[PDB]
C-alpha cells in the first residue's frame, strides 16, 4: 500500500535546440540519418510513438504529460482564436438583438482574388463567412452580451495556452514527475471527480447562476444587451440578482440549513424548451449542473490514496471473478497501471462513445438559445460530432490493438477475463460474423426488394408503411414512456426532457425549435442499418484486437509488430493480416456507418422535424417525404442525394460558391485516394526507377534515393484521403444545402 | 592476389545488380579462389538497405 | 542559438517560410495587379 | 487596341455579349448592394467591388481579347502576333522562371553530392550556399547552353544504372 | 468451491472446441441426440422422413403469408405449390450432395465422449445419403400437403 | 508445392534458414564462399511461400528465390 | 545422432483449453506434435491463442501446423534457450520425426547434409522463358 506523494527529478533534461538541429534523434535508425526517402514518413511516423523511442516507462510517461500540456495549450490557442475573432471580425453583438434574423458569422475574407464574395449577406449590416460552429449561441447561453467579454477571455485563452506550454515545459524539462507518480490511479479518479468534474461542474454552475442565469433572463424578457447590468453587478449586488430571482434574498440560509426548496426559483426542473430562444431552461442547465457538480464530488472519494477510508481498484477488480470468467478481472490492474496504450484504447472508445451521445442528447434537446432554430449549425454539430465519436472509437480499437501486440504479457494473464476471450475468439468472430451478414442480408434487401418491387410496379408488395409495416414498436414504446413520464414516472418534472418524444410542438420565430419525432417504418429499416453498419465495424475491429498476436494462418504474429504489412504471398496471400491493417478498414466501415447515420439524421430532421409553422400546419423543408421514400436506396439516391444537392451544385456566383468548390474538391480527394488503395508499391517503385534514370541522365539524382510509399504508408495515404474527401464532401453538401434553405 | 586492388572504384557488370553501372569501392578480394571473390562497398542502399555484396572478377571493371 | 539556426534550415521549416514568402507576394502582386487574364501589350 | 475577329471571335470590347456579362455582374452587385445602407461598410465595399469589375472589364476590352457567342474572352495561342500577351510571352516567363527553379536545383544537387555526407545537407538545407546558387541560377539558359555544348549537361549512358531487360 | 463451469472439449484442451452450457448441458445434450440427424442406428431413410416432413411442412408458411398471392383466395395453393418446388430443389441438393460428398475413405475411426468405439453412421455414405434424400422427398411433399390441409381444415387459422 | 532455389551467390550468412517458418531450409557444406557453407531446400513440400528466406537474404540479386506453384494443403497454410 | 528420438507419451502444458486447437483436419489428413524438456515451469504463449503453463522436464503439444509448432519452438529457443523436436502425425497413427530433420538444427551446418534444390549459377543467368517453350519445365529456375 504505497503512498500518495508527489515525486520529481530536478532538471532531467536541458533546454537546448541541439536536438531540433539533429532530426530523427528520438530514434537510433532515424539518428543516423537519412538513405531514402522513406526516412521522411518513417520520422513523422514514429514521432509520437513514445514506446519504440525508449525502453523505460518513466520517460515515455513524463513524454505523454508534456505532449498532453502541449495540446491543451494548442486548444487554448484556437479557443483564443475563436473568441477573438468572434470579436473583431464577427456580427455577435448585431445577431445579439436579431438572433433569428441575422446569419451568425465570424470569419472575414481579404478582397483579393474576388474572395470577397465569399462575405455573404449575413445581416446587421456585416458581411462574412457565416458560421456553423454554434459559437455565437454558446456566447449568448454565457451570458455574453459585448465583445469586449469576449476578447478579454480570448485573451486569457492566449495567456492560458502560454501557461500550458510553459507547464510542458516546466513538466518535462524541470520537474518531469517520476513513474511512480503517473501510476497514482487511486488519486487521479479522486481528482479527476471530485476536483476536475466536480468542481468544474461547480464552478459552471455557480457561473450560470450568478452571470449566465439574470443576463439569459434580461434577454429572454426582451431587454437590450446594450442595457443590461454587467455580471461583476450581479454577482455582487444581492439586491440587483434578487430583483430578478427573489429567493437571492434569503442568500445563503436556505442552502446551509437544508432549505433548498426555497431556491426553486432559479434552480428548476422544468423539462423541455424556452418557448422564446428554443433552448433548455437555464434554471434547468444550473440546477442540472449543481447536482452533476455534487455527484462527482461524493463519488471522487471512493479510491483510498492516502488514508485508510476508501477503494483499491485493484482488490475490486480482482474480488469480480466467476464460474464463466475463471480468475475474473485480476492483473487487469496491472495492465491499466503498466500500459499507456491500454488507457489510451479505453478513454478513446468512451470518448468517442461520448461524442455520439453529445450530438443525439444536444439536437434533441438543444442547450443554447436559438440554436434549434438556427437549422446549420445543428446539423453541423451533429454531424461533427458523430464523425469525432467514429473517429476516436477506431482509434480505440488501434491502440487495443498495439497494447495486445506490445504490452501484454502471458505470464501475468494466465485464467483472467482478457485471456479467457484471446481462447474463443474464434466463437466471438464468428457469432459476430454471423450477425453482420445476417444483419446485412435483412436490411438491404429490405431496401433492394423493395427498389425491385416498385421498379416492377409492385408497391403493395413493398416493406413500405402502406404494403408491410415493419413498425418500430419498441422505439415507438420509449417514446409513449418519455412522453408520459412528466405525470407518472417523473412527477415533479414539469415537461419532458425532449419534446421529440410528443406533444406540443416547439416553434420560435415561425421555424420550428424542436419538434415530436415520429418513427414508421423508414426508421425501422434506417436504425438496422444503422446496426448493420456498427457491427461491422465492430467485426473489423476486434477481430484485429482478437487476432493482433496469432492466428490459424500466421501463427507468429506478435513479433512481426502490431503494424506489418503483410507475411508475403504464400499461405495463398497474406495481405492485410496485422491489426494496424483491421483498423484501416475498420476506419473504413467506420466512415461508412457515419455516412449514413447523418444522411438519417438530415433527411429526418428536414423531412419530419424541421419547418416552419404558419398557423396553417408545419411546412417542412423537404415536406416529409421521408417516411415513404426513405424505403428505397432510389429514394435515397433521387429525394436525398440529387434533390438536396441542388443547393451546393448551384451554389456558384453566391457566398456558398466555396462550399461548391469544396464539393468537388473532395470529390477529387476522394478519387485520388482510390489511387492509393487500388494500387501496390511495386508498380509505383519501378515507374520511380524510370524517373530516376531520367534524373540521372541530366544529373539531377538527389541524395537521398527515391522511393515508393511503404505498403502501409501506402494504405494510410489511401484511407485518409478516402475519408478527407468523403467527410469534406459530405460537410460542403449539408453546409450548402443547410444553410441556403435555412 | 587477384582481381581490383583494395580502394579502388569498380563499375559493376552484374545485369541483375542494384548497383548495375555504378561506382564502388573495393573493400577486399578473397584470394581461396572462390566464386565471387569480391567485395565491393556502395554509398547508396539497395531496396533491401544493405551497401554491399559479392562480385566475381568478370562482374566488375576497373 | 545556432542549433535553431540549423533546425530552421531543415526541409520542413524552409519550405513553410519559402512558400509562406511567395504566397506572400503572389498576393500582394494580385492585390496590386489585379484580375490579369493575359500580359497587355 | 483594336484587334481583328480571328476563329470566329469578336473583339470583346466592341462584343455585345461582353456588354451583357459586364451589366449583369453590375446588377448582381446593385442588388447586393441595395440591402446595404451607403453609410455602413459592407455599402462601401460592395461600390469598391463594383468599381473593380467595371474597371476589370474595361481593362479586358482594352486588351485587344476576342470574345465567343458566350461573351466571354478566348485565348489564341497559335503564335499569332495580335495575341502574343495571351500565351507567348507569359510563356516566356515560365519558361524562364521554371528553368531557374529547376537550374538552381541541379546546381545545389550538384553541389551537395561532393559534400562528406550528401543526404544530411539533403534535408539540412545550407541557406547560405542555397541562396548563392539560386541567385547565379538568373542565368540559367546562358548555363544551360553551355552544359550542352561542352556535353556535362547529360551523363553519358554507361554511367547510368539500367534495368537487365 | 470456486467451481468453473466452461471446461475443454472431452477434458482435451488441444482441441478446437470448448465445452459451454451451450454445447454440453444435458437438456441441450438430450434434445439434439434424440433429433432424427443424430439417430445413427436407425434407418436414414426414416430419418430424412422426419425430417423431410418437419422442414417441407414449416417452410411453405412464408410463401402462404408473404408470396405474391398472399392477398388471393389461392394463396395458400400458390405457397404450398412453392413449398413442393422448394423441396424439390432441395432434393436436388442433397442428391448431388450425396453423389459427390463421400468420395473419401475416412480411415479415421469414431467414439463416443465416454470413449465407446461405434460403427460410422450409415447415413454419411452415398448409399444411405441417397436413401436419405428418399426420405427427404417423401416427407417433403407429405408435409407441404399436410399444410395445405391444415390451412384448408384448421378453425383458427386465418 | 512451392519452389524453392539457392543459387552460387549465397554467403552463408543462414538469414534465410532462421527466417523460415516451416523448416523448409538447411545450411550445408560447400566451398564456394568464404564462410564455407550453403543453404539448400530440402523440405520444399513444407514451403508456405511466405518468402521471408528472400526479404533476409543480403546478396543483391537474392540467393535464395521461392517460385509460386501447385498450391498443397500445406503450402496454403491452412489448420483445416 | 545415431537415430531419430522416439516420441513417448510425456504430460502435455497446462491449458484451459481454446477453440484454436485441433480442427477436423487433425482427423482426417495430418496433425504435428511440437515435443521440448523444460528447465522450469513457465508461462508460455499458445500459438493458437491463450497462455499455457509448461511442466518441468519433457512436454507435449499437438498443434494444427508445423508453423505453430515451429514458431513455438523458436519462441523456446530464442527466449528460455530450450531444446525441442517436432513429429507429424498421421490419422494411419504414423508419427514422423520432423524438426530439425537432422538431428541438427538446420542454421548450423553439419556435415552429412546435401545439396537440394541448388543452382550452381546467378540468378541472371537462367535462361529465358521462350526457349523452354513446349517443355514439361516450371520455369526458367528448374532447366
Ligand atoms: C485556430 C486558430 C486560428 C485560426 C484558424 C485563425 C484563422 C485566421 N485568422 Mg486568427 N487569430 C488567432 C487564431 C486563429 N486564427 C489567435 C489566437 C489570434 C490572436 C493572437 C488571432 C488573431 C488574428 C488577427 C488579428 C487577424 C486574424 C486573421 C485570421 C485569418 C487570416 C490569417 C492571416 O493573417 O494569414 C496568415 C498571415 C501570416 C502567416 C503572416 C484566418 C481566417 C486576420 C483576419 O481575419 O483578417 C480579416 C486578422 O486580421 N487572426
Ligand atoms: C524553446 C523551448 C524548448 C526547447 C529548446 C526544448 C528542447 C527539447 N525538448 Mg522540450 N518542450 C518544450 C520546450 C522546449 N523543449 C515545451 C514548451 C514543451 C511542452 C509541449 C516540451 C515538451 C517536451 C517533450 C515531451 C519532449 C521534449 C523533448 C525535447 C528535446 C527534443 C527537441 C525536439 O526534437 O523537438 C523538435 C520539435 C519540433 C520543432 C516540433 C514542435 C511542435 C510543437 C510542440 C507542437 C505545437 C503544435 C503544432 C505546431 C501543430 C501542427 C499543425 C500544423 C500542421 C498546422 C530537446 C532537448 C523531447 C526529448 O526527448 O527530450 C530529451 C521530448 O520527448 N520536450
Ligand atoms: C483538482 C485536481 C486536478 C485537476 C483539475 C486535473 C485536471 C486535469 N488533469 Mg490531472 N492529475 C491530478 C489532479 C488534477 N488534474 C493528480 C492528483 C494527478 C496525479 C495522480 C494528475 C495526473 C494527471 C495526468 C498524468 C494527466 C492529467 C491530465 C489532466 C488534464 C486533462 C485535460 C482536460 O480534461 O482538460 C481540462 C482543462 C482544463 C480544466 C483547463 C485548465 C487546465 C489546467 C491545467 C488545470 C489546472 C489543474 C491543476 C491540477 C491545478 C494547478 C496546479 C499547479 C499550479 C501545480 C486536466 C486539465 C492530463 C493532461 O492533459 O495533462 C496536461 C494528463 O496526462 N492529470
Ligand atoms: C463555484 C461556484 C460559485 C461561486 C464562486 C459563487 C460565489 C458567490 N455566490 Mg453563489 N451559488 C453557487 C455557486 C457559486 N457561487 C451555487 C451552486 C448556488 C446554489 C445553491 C449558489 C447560490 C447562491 C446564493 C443564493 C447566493 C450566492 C452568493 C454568492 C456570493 C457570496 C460569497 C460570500 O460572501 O460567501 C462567503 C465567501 C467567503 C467567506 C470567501 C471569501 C474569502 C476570500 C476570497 C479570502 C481572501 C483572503 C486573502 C487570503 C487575503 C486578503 C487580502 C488580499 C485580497 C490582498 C459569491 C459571489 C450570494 C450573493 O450575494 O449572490 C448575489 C447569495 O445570496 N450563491
Ligand atoms: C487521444 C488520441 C490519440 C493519441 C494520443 C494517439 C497516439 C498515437 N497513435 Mg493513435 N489513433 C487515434 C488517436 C490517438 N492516437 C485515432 C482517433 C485513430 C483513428 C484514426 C488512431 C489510429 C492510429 C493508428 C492506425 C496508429 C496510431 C499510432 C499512434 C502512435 C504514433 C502516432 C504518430 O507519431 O503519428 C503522428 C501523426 C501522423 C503521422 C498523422 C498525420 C496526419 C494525418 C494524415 C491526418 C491529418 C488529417 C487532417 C485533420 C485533414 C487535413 C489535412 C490538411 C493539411 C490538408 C501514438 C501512440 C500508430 C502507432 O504505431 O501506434 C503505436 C499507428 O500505427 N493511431
Ligand atoms: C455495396 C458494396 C458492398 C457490399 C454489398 C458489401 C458486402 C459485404 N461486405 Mg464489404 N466492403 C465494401 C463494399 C461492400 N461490401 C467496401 C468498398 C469496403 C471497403 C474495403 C468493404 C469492406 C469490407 C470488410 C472489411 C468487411 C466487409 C463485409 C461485408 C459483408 C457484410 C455482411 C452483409 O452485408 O450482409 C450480407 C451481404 C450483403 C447484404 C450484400 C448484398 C447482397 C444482396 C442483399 C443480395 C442478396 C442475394 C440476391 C437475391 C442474390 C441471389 C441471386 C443471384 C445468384 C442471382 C458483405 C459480404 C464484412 C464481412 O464479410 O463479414 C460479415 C467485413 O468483415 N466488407
Ligand atoms: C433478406 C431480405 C429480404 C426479405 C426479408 C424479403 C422478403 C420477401 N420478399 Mg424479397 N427480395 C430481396 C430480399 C428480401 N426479401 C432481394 C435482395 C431480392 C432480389 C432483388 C428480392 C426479390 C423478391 C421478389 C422478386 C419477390 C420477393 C418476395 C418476397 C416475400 C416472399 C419471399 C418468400 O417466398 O420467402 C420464402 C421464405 C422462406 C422459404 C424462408 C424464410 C426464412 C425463415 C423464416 C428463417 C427462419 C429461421 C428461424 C428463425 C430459425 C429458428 C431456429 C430454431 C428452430 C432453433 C417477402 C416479403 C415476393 C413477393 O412479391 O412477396 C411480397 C416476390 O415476388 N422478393
Ligand atoms: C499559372 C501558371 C502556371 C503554373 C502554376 C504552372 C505549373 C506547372 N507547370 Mg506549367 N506552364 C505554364 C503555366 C503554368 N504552369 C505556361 C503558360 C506554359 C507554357 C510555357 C507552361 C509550360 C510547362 C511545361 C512545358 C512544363 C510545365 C510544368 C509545370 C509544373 C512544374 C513547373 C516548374 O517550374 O517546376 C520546376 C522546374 C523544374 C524542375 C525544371 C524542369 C524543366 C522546366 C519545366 C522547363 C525548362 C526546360 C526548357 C525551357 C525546355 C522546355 C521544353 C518544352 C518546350 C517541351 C507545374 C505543375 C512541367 C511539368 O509538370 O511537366 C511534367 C513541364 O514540363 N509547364
Ligand atoms: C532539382 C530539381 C529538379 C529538376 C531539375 C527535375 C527535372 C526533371 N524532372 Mg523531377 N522531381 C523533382 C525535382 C527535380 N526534377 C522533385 C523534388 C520531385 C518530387 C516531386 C520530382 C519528381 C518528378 C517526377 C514524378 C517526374 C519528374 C520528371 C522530370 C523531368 C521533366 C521536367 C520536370 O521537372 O517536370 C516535373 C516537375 C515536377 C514534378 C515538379 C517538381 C519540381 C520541384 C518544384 C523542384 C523542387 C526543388 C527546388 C528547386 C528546391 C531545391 C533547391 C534549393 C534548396 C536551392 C526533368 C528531368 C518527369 C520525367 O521523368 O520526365 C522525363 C517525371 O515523370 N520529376
Ligand atoms: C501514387 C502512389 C505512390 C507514389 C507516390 C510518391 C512516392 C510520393 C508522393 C509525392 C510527394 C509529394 C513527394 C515529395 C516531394 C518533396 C517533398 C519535394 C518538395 C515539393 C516541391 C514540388 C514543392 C506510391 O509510392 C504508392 C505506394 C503504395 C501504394 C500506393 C502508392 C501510390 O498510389
Ligand atoms: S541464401 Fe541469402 S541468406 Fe540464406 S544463406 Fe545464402 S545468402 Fe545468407
Ligand atoms: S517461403 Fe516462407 S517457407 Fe518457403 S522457404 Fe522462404 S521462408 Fe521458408
Amino acid at each position: 500500500i504505497k503512498t500518495v506523494k508527489i515525486v520529481v527529478d530536478r532538471d532531467p533534461v536541458p533546454t537546448s535546440f541541439e536536438k531540433w538541429a539533429k532530426p530523427g534523434h528520438f530514434s537510433r535508425t532515424l539518428a543516423k540519418g537519412p538513405a531514402t526517402t522513406t526516412w521522411v514518413w518513417d520520422l513523422h511516423a514514429d514521432a509520437h510513438d513514445f514506446d519504440s523511442h525508449t525502453t523505460d516507462l518513466e520517460d515515455i510517461s513524463r513524454k505523454v504529460f508534456s505532449a498532453h500540456f502541449g495540446q491543451l495549450g494548442v486548444i487554448f490557442i484556437w479557443l483564443s482564436g475563436m473568441y477573438f475573432h468572434g470579436a473583431r471580425f464577427s456580427n455577435y453583438e448585431a445577431w445579439l438583438s436579431d438572433p433569428t434574423h441575422i446569419k451568425p458569422s465570424a470569419q472575414v475574407v481579404w478582397p483579393i482574388v474576388g474572395q470577397e464574395i465569399l462575405n455573404g449577406d449575413v445581416g446587421g449590416g456585416f458581411q462574412g463567412v457565416q458560421i456553423t460552429s454554434g459559437f455565437f449561441q454558446l456566447w449568448r447561453g454565457s451570458g455574453i452580451t459585448s465583445e469586449l467579454q469576449l476578447y478579454s477571455t480570448a485573451i486569457g485563452a492566449l495567456i492560458c495556452a502560454g501557461l500550458m506550454f510553459f507547464a510542458g515545459w516546466w513538466h518535462y524539462h524541470k520537474a518531469a514527475p517520476k513513474l511512480e507518480w503517473f501510476q497514482n490511479v487511486e488519486s487521479m479518479m479522486n481528482h479527476h471527480l471530485a476536483g476536475l468534474l466536480g468542481l468544474g461542474s461547480l464552478a459552471w454552475a455557480g457561473h450560470q447562476i450568478h452571470i449566465a442565469l439574470p443576463v439569459n433572463t434580461l434577454l429572454d424578457a426582451g431587454v437590450d444587451p446594450k442595457e443590461i447590468p454587467l455580471p461583476h453587478e450581479f454577482m455582487l449586488n444581492r439586491a440587483l440578482m434578487a430583483e430578478l430571482y427573489p429567493s437571492f434574498a434569503k442568500g445563503l440560509t436556505p442552502f446551509f440549513t437544508f432549505n433548498w426548496t426555497e431556491y426553486s426559483d432559479f434552480l428548476t426542473f422544468r423539462g423541455g424548451l424556452n418557448p422564446v430562444t428554443g433552448g433548455l431552461w437555464l434554471t434547468d442547465m444550473a440546477h442540472h449542473h449543481l447536482a452533476i457538480a455534487v455527484l462527482f464530488l461524493v463519488a471522487g472519494h471512493q479510491y483510498r490514496t492516502n488514508w485508510g477510508i476508501g477503494h483499491s481498484m485493484k482488490e475490486i477488480l480482482e474480488a469480480h471473478k466467476g464460474p464463466f470468467t475463471g480468475e475474473g478481472h485480476k492483473g487487469l490492474y496491472e495492465i491499466l497501471t503498466t500500459s499507456w496504450h491500454a488507457q489510451l484504447a479505453i478513454n478513446l472508445a468512451l470518448m468517442g462513445s461520448l461524442s455520439i451521445i453529445v450530438s443525439h442528447h444536444m439536437y434533441s434537446m438543444p442547450p443554447y438559445p436559438y440554436l434549434a432554430t438556427d437549422y446549420g449549425t445543428q446539423l453541423s454539430l451533429f454531424t461533427h460530432h458523430m464523425w469525432i465519436g467514429g473517429f476516436c472509437i477506431c482509434g480505440a480499437a488501434a491502440h487495443a490493438a498495439i497494447f495486445m501486440v506490445r504490452d501484454y504479457d502471458p505470464a501475468t494473464n494466465y485464467n483472467n477475463v482478457l485471456d479467457r476471450v484471446l481462447r474463443h475468439r474464434d466463437a466471438i468472430i464468428s457469432h459476430l460474423n454471423w450477425v453482420c451478414i445476417f444483419l446485412g442480408f435483412h436490411s438491404f434487401g429490405l431496401y433492394i426488394h423493395n427498389d425491385t418491387m416498385s421498379a416492377l410496379g409492385r408497391p403493395q408488395d413493398m416493406f413500405s408503411d402502406t404494403a408491410i409495416q415493419l413498425q418500430p414498436i419498441f422505439a415507438q414504446f420509449v417514446q409513449h414512456t418519455h412522453a408520459l413520464a412528466p405525470e407518472l414516472t417523473a412527477p415533479t418534472a414539469a415537461g419532458s426532457t425532449s419534446a421529440s418524444w410528443g406533444g406540443d410542438i416547439v416553434a420560435v420565430g415561425g421555424k420550428i425549435a424542436m419538434m415530436p419525432i415520429s418513427l414508421g417504418t423508414s426508421d425501422f429499416m434506417v436504425h438496422h442499418i444503422h446496426a448493420f453498419t456498427i457491427h461491422v465495424t465492430v467485426l473489423i475491429l476486434l477481430k484485429g484486437v482478437l487476432f493482433a498476436r496469432s492466428s490459424r494462418l500466421i501463427p507468429d504474429k506478435a513479433n512481426l509488430g502490431f503494424r506489418f504489412p503483410c507475411d508475403g504471398p504464400g499461405r495463398g496471400g497474406t495481405c492485410q493480416v496485422s491489426a494496424w491493417d483491421h483498423v484501416f478498414l475498420g476506419l473504413f466501415w467506420m466512415y461508412n456507418s457515419i455516412s449514413i447515420v447523418i444522411f438519417h439524421f438530415s433527411w429526418k430532421m428536414q423531412s419530419d422535424v424541421w419547418g416552419s409553422v404558419t398557423g396553417n400546419g408545419v411546412s417542412h423543408i423537404t415536406g416529409g417525404n421521408f417516411a415513404q421514400s426513405a424505403n428505397t436506396i432510389n429514394g435515397w439516391l433521387r429525394d436525398f442525394l440529387w434533390a438536396q444537392s441542388s443547393q451546393v451544385i448551384q451554389s456558384y456566383g453566391s457566398a456558398l460558391s466555396a462550399y461548391g468548390l469544396i464539393f468537388l474538391g473532395a470529390h477529387f480527394i476522394w478519387a485520388f485516394s482510390l489511387m492509393f488503395l487500388f494500387s501496390g508499391r511495386g508498380y509505383w517503385q519501378e515507374l520511380i526507377e524510370s524517373i530516376v534514370w531520367a534524373h540521372n541522365k541530366l544529373k539531377v539524382a538527389p541524395a537521398i534515393q527515391p522511393r515508393a510509399l511503404s505498403i502501409t504508408q501506402g494504405r494510410a495515404v489511401g484511407v485518409a484521403h478516402y475519408l478527407l474527401g468523403g467527410i469534406a464532401t459530405t460537410w460542403s453538401f449539408f453546409l450548402a444545402r443547410i444553410i441556403a434553405v435555412g | 592476389q587477384v582481381g581490383p586492388p583494395r580502394g579502388t572504384m569498380v563499375k559493376i557488370l552484374r545485369p541483375e545488380s542494384y548497383w548495375f553501372n555504378d561506382y564502388g569501392k573495393v573493400i577486399s578480394v578473397d584470394q581461396t579462389g572462390v566464386r565471387y571473390p569480391v567485395v565491393v562497398r556502395f554509398e547508396k542502399v539497395n531496396y533491401a538497405g544493405v551497401s554491399t555484396n559479392n562480385y566475381a572478377l568478370d562482374e566488375v571493371e576497373y | 542559438m545556432k542549433n535553431f539556426q540549423i533546425y530552421l534550415s531543415t526541409a520542413p521549416v524552409l519550405a513553410a517560410v519559402w512558400f509562406t514568402v511567395l504566397a506572400g507576394i503572389l498576393i500582394e502582386l494580385n492585390r496590386f495587379f489585379p484580375d490579369a487574364l493575359s500580359f497587355p501589350l | 487596341r483594336d484587334v481583328q475577329p480571328y476563329a470566329g471571335l469578336t473583339p470583346c470590347k466592341t462584343s455585345k455579349a461582353f456588354a451583357k456579362r459586364e451589366k449583369t455582374e453590375l446588377k448582381a452587385l446593385e442588388k447586393r448592394l441595395k440591402k446595404y445602407d451607403p453609410e455602413s461598410a459592407p455599402a462601401l465595399a460592395l461600390q469598391a467591388t463594383m468599381e473593380k469589375t467595371k474597371t476589370r472589364f474595361a481593362n479586358y476590352g482594352e486588351s485587344g481579347l476576342l470574345c465567343g457567342k458566350d461573351g466571354l474572352p478566348h485565348l489564341i495561342v497559335d503564335g499569332n502576333l495580335e495575341h502574343l500577351g495571351e500565351f507567348a510571352i507569359p510563356g516566356l516567363g515560365f519558361l524562364y522562371v521554371a528553368g531557374w527553379i529547376g537550374y538552381a536545383g541541379r546546381s545545389y544537387i550538384q553541389e551537395n553530392k561532393t559534400a562528406s555526407k550528401p543526404t544530411e545537407g539533403e534535408i539540412i538545407i545550407d541557406v547560405p550556399k542555397a541562396l548563392g546558387l539560386m541567385f547565379q541560377a538568373g542565368a540559367w539558359p546562358l548555363l544551360a547552353g553551355l552544359e550542352l555544348k561542352n556535353g556535362t549537361l547529360t551523363a553519358p549512358e554507361s554511367e547510368i544504372t539500367v534495368s537487365p531487360r | 468451491d470456486k467451481v468453473q463451469i466452461v471446461k475443454p472439449i472431452n477434458g482435451d484442451p488441444f482441441i478446437g472446441m470448448l465445452e459451454t452450457p451451450v454445447t454440453s448441458s444435458p437438456d441441450v445434450a438430450n434434445f439434439l441426440s434424440n433429433l432424427p440427424a443424430y439417430r445413427t442406428g436407425v434407418a436414414p431413410l426414416l430419418r430424412g422422413v422426419e425430417v423431410g416432413l418437419a422442414h417441407g411442412f414449416f417452410v411453405t408458411g412464408p410463401f402462404i403469408k408473404l408470396g405474391p398471392l398472399r392477398s388471393t383466395d389461392a394463396a395458400e395453393l400458390a405457397g404450398c405449390l412453392s413449398g413442393a418446388g422448394l423441396v424439390l430443389i432441395l432434393t436436388a441438393c442433397l442428391s448431388i450432395y450425396g453423389a459427390t460428398a463421400f468420395q473419401r475413405e475416412e480411415v479415421v475411426g469414431l467414439k463416443t465422449l465416454s470413449g465407446r468405439t461405434i460403427a460410422k453412421d450409415p447415413l454419411q455414405s452415398s448409399e444411405g445419403w441417397a436413401s436419405f434424400t428418399s426420405g427427404w422427398l417423401v416427407g417433403g411433399l407429405s408435409g407441404v400437403a399436410w399444410s395445405y390441409v391444415l390451412t384448408q381444415v384448421l378453425p383458427y387459422y386465418s | 508445392s512451392h519452389a524453392v532455389k539457392i543459387y552460387d551467390t549465397c554467403i552463408g550468412c543462414t538469414q534465410c534458414v532462421r527466417a523460415c517458418p516451416t523448416d523448409v531450409l538447411e545450411m550445408v557444406p560447400w566451398d564456394g564462399c568464404k564462410a564455407g557453407q550453403i543453404a539448400s531446400a530440402p523440405r520444399t513440400e513444407d514451403c508456405v511461400g511466405c518468402k521471408r528466406c528472400e526479404a533476409a537474404c543480403p546478396t543483391d540479386f537474392l540467393s535464395v528465390r521461392v517460385y509460386l506453384g501447385s498450391e498443397t494443403t500445406r503450402s496454403m497454410g491452412l489448420a483445416y | 545422432w545415431t537415430a531419430p528420438k522416439l516420441d513417448p507419451n510425456t504430460p502435455s502444458p497446462i491449458f484451459g483449453g481454446s477453440t484454436g486447437g485441433l480442427l477436423r483436419k487433425a482427423q482426417v489428413e495430418e496433425f504435428y506434435v511440437l515435443t521440448w524438456e523444460a528447465k522450469k515451469e513457465a508461462i508460455f504463449e499458445m500459438p493458437t491463442g491463450g497462455a499455457a503453463i509448461m511442466r518441468k522436464g519433457p512436454n507435449l503439444l499437438k498443434l494444427a501446423r508445423k508453423e505453430q509448432c515451429l514458431a513455438l519452438l523458436n519462441t523456446f529457443r530464442s527466449k528460455m534457450k530450450l531444446d525441442g523436436c517436432i513429429y507429424r502425425v498421421f490419422p494411419s497413427g504414423e508419427v514422423q520425426y520432423l524438426h530439425p530433420k537432422d538431428g541438427v538444427y538446420p542454421e548450423k551446418v553439419n556435415k552429412g547434409r546435401v545439396g537440394a534444390n541448388q543452382n550452381m549459377r546467378s540468378i541472371g543467368k537462367n535462361t529465358n522463358p521462350a526457349k523452354i517453350k513446349f517443355q514439361g519445365k516450371l520455369g526458367p529456375f528448374e532447366v
